[PDB]
């Protein structure tokens, strides 16, 4: 044999809750998730959570988008020949510029706390630990 | 009002022509543009299964715990994509009513003016927008590889993107929609605004 092995036992906080055929489907689908995660390396999973979090960037922003998207609808209902998303967004954008932490994030934290929890675990090492999460059996009713 | 919506849909599958007691079930949470839509368009699959006009109460309890905006009074899910994403009609007297597109894959929210005519007649039959707003460009591709879904199924990622999944077609599996969306809404706390 002659090998060193890193073996991780994290639960999802809070547990998934539930409110006939439905409870079957959700235990069933949570296990599928639970298994799919444990096939991933710590490194893989964290590269995927970083990839997920870089999606999405306020009353004033929503006010901005309100004005822009309301204008496009105007242009669009008016004409009968369709617009292209890339063109029309930049159009209205320069018109306006002429008057201008739940379960999955807890999992990422619970985990990150382990990886630093002494002994600290390094990025290369992460390519060699398997995820070890259990949550599907914790389905609260 | 939705002729131009219904026509560009090839392969439609109405599963339940809409009542009036159905429409009155949601009078407290609906609006006339959406009530007339339920009148012109029944619950079913549209645009090759991509779009599903759903029973709002199937999802309405799942997503009314979703913080979108201050002073939201009600979220009325009325449509779903073939990936589990949710369209809701949101009543808000401070901001004005509006539609939220919740991307269940990326955990994001898109605020859309509550112009159902514009939404259904000129945004949906526009591939630029299916890609630009809803990220549904690869629907054809996904179906070629995974197979076609029924009305109550969708393409789930296992594990989801929010739980560290890859986003390859290797991880997509046809599964029951409603429990999928439920699962995903329980994973992500806030659906942050979509960089758009």
């Amino acid at each position: 044999d002659s090998v060193t092995i890193f073996i991780l036992v994290i639960h999802v906080k809070p547990p998934f809750k539930l409110k006939p055929h439905y409870e079957k489907e959700m235990r069933r689908q949570l296990k599928m998730q639970e298994d799919g995660i444990n096939k991933l390396t710590v490194f893989e999973w964290l590269t995927n959570r970083k990839t997920f979090r870089e999606k999405g960037r306020t009353a004033q922003n929503d006010a901005r988008d309100a004005y822009k998207r309301r204008k496009m609808f105007d242009y669009m209902l008016l004409s009968a020949e369709n617009f292209k998303y890339d063109e029309i967004t930049k159009k209205v954008e320069d018109e306006l510029s002429s008057l201008a932490k739940g379960r999955a994030q807890n999992l990422e934290d619970e985990l990150l706390k382990v990886l630093e929890g002494p002994p600290k675990i390094d990025e290369e090492q992460q390519k060699y630990i398997k995820m070890n999460v259990i949550f599907a059996e914790d389905l609260e009713i | 009002m939705y002729e131009m919506f219904l026509f560009n849909s090839v392969n439609s599958k109405i599963t339940q022509n809409v009542n009036e007691e159905f429409i009155l079930k949601y009078s407290d949470y609906s609006c006339e543009q959406l009530n007339s839509l339920w009148k012109e368009v029944g619950l079913g699959s549209y645009y090759n299964g991509l779009f599903k006009i759903i029973e709002p109460n199937d999802l309405k309890d799942i997503i009314n715990q979703c913080y979108i905006m201050d002073d939201d009074e009600s979220l009325l899910p009325f449509m779903c994509t073939a990936f589990g994403d949710v369209f809701a009609y949101v009543k808000n007297k401070r901001f004005g009513n509006y539609v939220v597109f919740l991307n269940i894959r990326y955990g994001t929210s898109l605020i859309i003016p509550d112009n159902f005519v514009a939404i259904f007649n000129k945004v949906i039959p526009n591939q630029s927008f299916l890609k630009g707003w809803f990220d549904l460009e690869n629907y054809a591709f996904v179906k070629e590889k995974i197979g076609e879904i029924d009305f109550d199924e969708c393409y789930g990622y296992f594990p989801t993107l929010s739980m560290g999944g890859n986003e390859s077609i290797d991880n997509i599996s046809i599964v029951k929609m409603i429990p999928y969306i439920d699962m995903n809404v329980q994973m992500i706390d806030v659906f942050e605004r979509a960089d758009k």
